[PDB]
């Protein structure tokens, strides 16, 4: 995987340049903002698997048919798979705010999701429907708790929805 | 001996009921009784 | 980066962070302010530390300059200083990351092997990133030096 | 043969046997307004206090209940019952009372071998079936299996 | 402790720790003060954490005391303070140590299908660490209680 | 491409022989059962809107392949898998009329699995879609024309998975 | 959005973008806080406009509601009314981006084919999108009920 | 895979209804064959080698695909065709009991036509050898029984194909 | 291609819910960027030629690549360099004003890195002339608009990695 | 391994006899008490958690092994004990349906005994479970199921004392 | 056996026997006295069936008994007959145990080579097997020859 400060060392390392005042400012930024980064993976740490259950039990009642028959959450062992999948989307988004960067989003999440979910004939809409919910919800309880920063927060399911989603247009 | 006549013979017919709107139409569904 | 290590420590056994890892992670970011420090003395100074480097190295291997040797004639000795500066790059990299990854995957990974290719004294290359390391540590705090002193060291392990 | 006589007549009353369940159950009105032998504690539960999303789950989760004891009895192995089974109580806990379920299941084994009894060679399958479906649900969530990454390369 | 886990990651690499793995040990060598007054804290205000733990709990759960549930007995309701007792332990451990080895080791692994076979029920004893952590949270100091969060949170995490 | 007639002519042609006493009964199986080919052939093409209709309904319709973020959500997705099941519909036909299924991997099982794969596709959808083809086929075409043409989408059901 | 149509033809062109594309998606740019107000008075109206257009829409074409129609039932007449709502949510993308593209490449391209497989009238939901846009103009005020309807009437135009 | 027992489940489950009216229709006619089908089995597995045996006899020797040049030419490249021939009995015998193709489909089919293609195996030849060896299986077990075998036999021909 | 605008558009229509308050924060914090945006692409617009021959004087020129056995030697190939460095700096200004590289990993980076290897082009030579291009837009048009320009070039950059 | 089917077949086999009146009576028993131990098998298998949970209820709660010092105090130590509890009963529920106590020594008592002494496991405390996994079986099934069971568990305990 | 294949399919699958594999177990226990009386008419009729197997043999494959094949004077021929004889109590104990598991332990494995070693043509010898088999067929009535030929086809097709 690549961090923030990996992804930019390997930008500058592309060009064979030396860290100028540009990447000095980026790193600085990065390393203040690690307080906050550190925080909300606390408070997301913290919650997490009540946090994951909250928006799996609203988002079957955004799209009820995903508990009814024929659903792709029917039955125990489909609905521990559902769980499952989106308990690894809010390991993973924990992962990517530490890190500050989307590449281990996209390494060791979104590289296959479409063939596999397409494969198990799982749908690809509600999943990352269910991802915005954990994000609102994460949102809401980082604005809660005492985080004076939280916009960072938003990004790494906002590059889950546009990596598995559908490009609609 | 015929008994053993299970794919070679004719299929028996299964039903596939319609797809109908689910519970992600609720509010159509309530709204289409209202605009009875 | 440190961030990298403790993310896929935790990965590897499918857990979130640790407490122990989020420890670490909040001593890396505290201890940001010094590694830019410390790197960017380092880029400020890397004319004058691969400079003063190179004549060390020159006075004390004279037989790599001399002819028959590696880095003999003018064209070899400027991509031996350029040499140089690669590395002194990725000891910026490593300075800034926390930790000898980046110079790892950039430029220690086969390099015994593309030296040989190229017929360098991997021995005479430690020696020149030791030289390295003994004049940036002369433009630095004791910490700093201290804290620099361990990516040098790593080059010096990973080439001798 | 006999597996599918025991489906037909299961089938043929799934709604007697589950409003039977449904009223020894609960308690303070009629559990089929909406339909879609061993208490250990239980309490009957009110349906206005349930209310209409919680008890029309209810119901529905009993008769599938039912549904999928049917579709074991005629698949042959209880693998369909124990995969479905063994970790739904405690995602069943959270907002429904599993003695309430446990003892609705208890009615439906009960109210099942009255209705058929037959025969033990026709009905200890009913009877080990429904038996093997309550120790699945009693028992509880396992622990999942957990292929750690060989290395750090590996998630 | 840390030192084991970066000993462990070097022995795995073949190869001597590195030098944010041997910056985040002396971090820790210096953050052991505050480890050592977590656990005298800790062990001595044991009785009236594990005590308002155990009510509140049992508070929210009336089932384990009431009929139908596991603490009929003295011997099971001494059994449930007993096992607050050791998790509060373990968690002090876990502190001290500076990562979460002594509770995967001794408290963590396998514990779920520990208490399937006795009954006890996974979310009842995860609300029970909840009610635990948050005494020992108000019992504790401001930044005290922020450093011994994590490990409760994580013992929460691996519970369910 | 080739029918079954195609194939025996080919198999006798490649071997370099006259048309044998195993080749002359095959071929008599063929013109057989070539009446009840050509009824079938004519049903499916005049009800063969409707078929593939029915089957998106039993299939697809109301469900997550259809919703908001599906791949077929979009009019233009949805006229997409239409046009596929279109392909489909009357490449059974012409296999079945041919008594053959060497057409379809002429025409569409060449390279369709790469192209659903780059398309993002689900496979299991189309599958399912396919699956429903079947039964919506069977209930107009009979029994044994049904099961011919069950037989030539199951080999793409096949060649799709 | 209008700068993806600008960057589109100047793309095609092979040229950058032109003096009044760049006026324009200035004054777009300008313009977003009045669009979005209007984006916002429909998405309020939404459970409203639907509704009321399809009262209009019933009332003018009994036969779809009638036996034998593309809608007899509750449930098709709740699906005419998805339908609705997926066209003024369509209007409602496309006055934000300032665009059709986003329109017709989700409800416009296709949308007669994809309509004759299910049987229903493409005349029938261009005059219900009629009556939809004279609900919104009189949930709207007076300009920026022409701004909308601007697209309504392209709505109307490429699916009628 | 599956049988027919688990696919008619499935319609059930998926219709979300119990097994109504047809589902039963189906169950019983399937357990109805089951005592023919596990005999008819018992006879092919006594009879592997010989059914084989007969089938290369008809289909294969003395041909261009067993003289020199033909891809039946080496010693083992005919003990890979003996060992495939007994691969399509097994899974012919497998979906006869299971009621269902779709053992073919995951086992068989799924990466045959790959396989063959890139080996260079006749087509022709090996339906040709299957056709032989679903006639003296017909034979040896009884018409009923042989075309019960012959319709899994002829769903692995038309893969082929 | 999508710009900002179509990105949340398309994140709203993927979940089938209109635009809440957050897809209208994002569309102000757009438009409130969008003023710099129009700023730099027109004086980018202007002195289009000037950059180029600017960022091909710091890096090409006088040097091995421009010199008789490289490949920006032949006049053609000189004229299709300078092509390219317009590419370059056009469909930065095209992601500039979309506020993504969406654009440039449909049209820039597709198949760009085997292309150039196919015909020989230096990829370190391209990659610093981008990097030059970079520098001399930073340099004309702002800190911060020559940031946010080549936060785009960079990607561009690294895709040619 | 072998049963008690072929246990008699081989006792008469190492003398090259035919199967005589004691061989003939043994199989007769056999068949007799196969009914019983199927049936108490498969009470077994139903209820097999509930045999381990009171025989550990009844042998090592509240108990020095669990105590902190003994090797069953850890939850990882304790999970890995009614592991090998839970296997001791599968292999003695496989011993009774065999009727044959050879399983035993095959799969399990092989180096159990050296293992746990290497583990500084208690052997006398895992004797006692097993008697305690004794009487809770023989409960459970019956006293004619409960002696047949308690014969392989006591050939257990002795192989691993 | 069929005991013996369950419960090596059980431990290859870890877990106990399904319903289905113990209705098995149950119906091949009710088959056992049936088998049983098989083996007992096998037995009670093994000394005639091996003689007439054997000169029948004798008579179709002259070959064997003439000079050049194994079978001269008396003592080969009595070694042959040993053969038969072994041949016939192992067909039995396979139709005592309901497999052919004891067939192909005693003897099936090896056999091929052991007979190549000695010269002896196992053609001939699964000739001499079948001989065995329609003398015990005609012998016993034909619902019970079913299974002995279900096991006597076996071990000529595995001595083919
Ligand atoms: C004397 C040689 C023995 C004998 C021979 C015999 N062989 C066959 C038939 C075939 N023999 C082969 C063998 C090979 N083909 C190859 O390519 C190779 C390597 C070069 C070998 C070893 C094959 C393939 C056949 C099949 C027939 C065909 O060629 O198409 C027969 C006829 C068997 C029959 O019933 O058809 C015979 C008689 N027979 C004996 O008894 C001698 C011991
Ligand atoms: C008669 C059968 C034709 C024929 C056969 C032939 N096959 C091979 C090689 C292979 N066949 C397979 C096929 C399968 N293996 C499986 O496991 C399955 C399902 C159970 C199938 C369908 C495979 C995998 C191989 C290669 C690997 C292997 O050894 O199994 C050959 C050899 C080709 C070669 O030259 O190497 C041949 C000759 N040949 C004919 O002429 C008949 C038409
Ligand atoms: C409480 C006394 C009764 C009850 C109510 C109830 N159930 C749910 C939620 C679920 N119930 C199920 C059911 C099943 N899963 C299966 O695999 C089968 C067959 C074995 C069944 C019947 C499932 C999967 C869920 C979760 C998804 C869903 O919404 O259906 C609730 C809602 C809980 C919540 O809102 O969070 C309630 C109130 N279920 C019983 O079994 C009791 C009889
Ligand atoms: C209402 C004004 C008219 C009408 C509507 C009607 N539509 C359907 C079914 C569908 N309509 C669509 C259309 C779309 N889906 C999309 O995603 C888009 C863009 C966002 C469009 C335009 C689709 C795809 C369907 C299929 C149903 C499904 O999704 O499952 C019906 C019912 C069809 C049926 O067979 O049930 C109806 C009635 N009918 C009229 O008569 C009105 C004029
Ligand atoms: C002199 C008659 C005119 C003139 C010349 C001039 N040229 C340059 C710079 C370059 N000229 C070329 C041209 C070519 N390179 C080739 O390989 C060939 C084809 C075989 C041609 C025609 C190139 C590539 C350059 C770039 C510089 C470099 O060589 O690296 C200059 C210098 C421009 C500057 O400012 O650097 C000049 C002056 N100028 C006139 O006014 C005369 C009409
Ligand atoms: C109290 C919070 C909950 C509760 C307690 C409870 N526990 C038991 C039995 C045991 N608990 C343990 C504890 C541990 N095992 C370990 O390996 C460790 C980690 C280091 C611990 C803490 C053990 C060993 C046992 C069994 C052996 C023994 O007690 O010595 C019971 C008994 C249940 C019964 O007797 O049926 C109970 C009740 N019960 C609740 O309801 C609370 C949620």
């Amino acid at each position: 995987m690549r961090d923030a400060v990996t992804t930019l060392i390997k930008n500058y390392d592309l060009t064979g340049r030396y860290l100028d005042r540009n990447a000095m400012d980026e790193l600085k930024a990065y390393f203040e903002s690690g307080s906050a980064r550190i925080a909300a993976a606390a408070m997301i740490n913290a919650n997490s698997a009540t946090i994951v259950k909250r928006a799996a039990a609203q988002l079957f009642e955004e799209i009820p048919e995903l508990i009814r028959p024929s659903g792709n959450a029917y039955t125990t062992r489909r609905f521990s798979a559902c769980l499952r999948d989106m308990d690894y989307y809010l390991r993973y988004a924990s992962y990517a705010l530490i890190a500050a960067d989307n590449n281990v989003l996209d390494e060791r999440v979104l590289q296959g999701l479409r063939e596999t979910y397409n494969s198990l004939g799982v749908p690809i809409g509600p999943t990352v429907r269910g991802i915005q919910i954990m994000k609102e919800m994460i949102e809401a309880m980082a604005e809660d708790s005492s985080l004076n920063s939280t916009d960072f927060i938003a990004s790494p399911f906002d590059h889950m929805t546009r990596e598995l989603s559908e490009l609609s247009v | 001996p015929s008994q053993v006549a299970f794919a070679s013979g004719d299929p028996i017919p299964q039903n596939v009921a319609r797809r109908t709107p689910g519970p992600s139409l609720n509010r159509f569904k309530e709204m289409a009784r209202q605009v009875k | 980066s440190i961030v990298t290590k403790s993310i896929v420590n935790a990965d590897a056994e499918a857990r979130y962070l640790s407490p122990g890892e989020l420890d670490r992670i909040k001593a890396f970011v505290t201890g940001g302010a010094a590694r830019l420090r410390i790197a960017e003395t380092l880029t400020g100074s890397r004319e004058t530390i691969v400079k003063q480097a190179g004549d060390r190295l020159f006075q004390k291997r004279p037989d790599i300059v001399s002819p028959g040797g590696n880095a003999y004639g003018e064209e070899m000795t400027a991509t031996c200083l350029r040499d140089m500066d690669y590395y002194l790059r990725l000891v910026t990299y490593g300075v800034v990351s926390g930790d000898v990854t980046p110079i790892e995957e950039i430029g220690l990974v086969g390099v015994r092997e593309m030296y040989r290719s190229l017929g360098t004294p991997i021995e005479a290359v430690a020696q020149s990133v030791r030289e390295m390391k003994e004049v940036a540590s002369g433009l630095m705090s004791s910490d700093d030096a201290a804290e620099a002193s361990a990516y040098f060291d790593f080059v010096i392990g990973k080439m001798s | 043969a006999l597996r599918l006589e025991i489906a037909e007549t299961l089938t043929q009353n799934a709604d007697l046997i589950v409003s039977r369940a449904a009223n020894r159950i609960f308690t303070g009105g009629s559990p089929l307004s909406y339909l879609e032998p061993i208490p250990p504690g239980f309490r009957p539960i009110n349906i206005a206090r349930y209310g209409p999303s919680n008890m029309q789950k209810s119901l529905r989760d009993m008769s599938w209940f039912l549904r999928y004891t049917t579709y074991a009895i005629v698949a042959g192995d209880p693998n369909i019952i124990v995969v479905n089974t063994r970790g739904l109580k405690e995602v069943i806990e959270n907002a429904c009372s599993i003695d309430a379920t446990i003892v609705a299941i208890q009615e439906m084994r009960a109210a099942s071998a009255d209705y058929f009894r037959n025969n033990a060679q026709a009905k200890e399958i009913v009877l080990q079936y429904f038996d093997i479906l309550l120790s699945e649900f009693k028992a509880p969530t396992p622990a999942n299996k957990v292929r750690q990454g060989p290395s750090n390369d590996i998630q | 402790s840390v030192v084991s886990q970066v000993i462990l990651q070097a022995d795995d690499q073949l190869r001597y720790p590195t030098s944010g793995e041997l910056k985040g040990i002396q971090a820790f060598l210096t953050t052991g003060a505050q480890r050592i007054r977590i656990a005298e804290t800790l062990a001595e205000n044991e009785k009236k954490i594990v005590d308002q733990a155990q009510k509140q709990l049992f508070k929210k759960h009336p089932e384990y005391r009431a009929p139908g549930g596991n603490a009929y007995g003295q011997r099971q309701y001494n059994q449930c303070l007993r096992d607050y007792g050791w998790y509060l332990r373990l968690v002090t451990y876990g502190v001290l140590a500076g990562n979460k080895e002594p509770i995967e080791t001794t408290g963590l692994i396998g514990v779920k299908e520990m208490y399937n076979s006795l009954n006890v029920p996974v979310p009842g004893m995860v609300d029970a660490v909840t009610v635990l952590k948050d005494a020992a949270l108000g019992l504790l100091s401001a930044e005290d209680a922020n450093e011994t969060a994590p490990y409760f949170d994580y013992i929460i995490q691996f519970m369910s | 491409m080739q029918d079954a007639i195609t194939a025996v002519i080919n198999s006798a042609d490649v071997q370099g022989k006259y048309l044998d006493g195993a080749a002359m009964d095959k071929l008599k199986s063929y013109f057989a059962s070539g009446e009840l080919r050509v009824r079938a052939a004519s049903v499916i093409s005049a009800n063969a809107a409707t078929i593939v209709k029915e089957a998106v309904a039993k299939s697809l319709l109301y469900s997550d392949v259809t919703r908001p973020g599906g791949n077929m959500y979009t009019t233009r997705r949805y006229a997409a898998c239409i046009r596929d099941l279109d392909y489909y519909l009357r490449y059974a036909t012409y296999a079945m009329l041919a008594g053959d299924a060497s057409i379809l991997d002429e025409r569409v099982l060449n390279g369709l699995k790469e192209t659903y794969n780059s398309l993002g596709v689900p496979i299991s959808s189309t599958v399912q879609a396919i699956q429903a083809i079947k039964e919506v086929t069977a209930s107009l075409v009979g029994a044994d024309a049904g099961k011919e043409m069950g037989v030539y989408l199951d080999y793409i059901c096949s060649g799709l998975s």
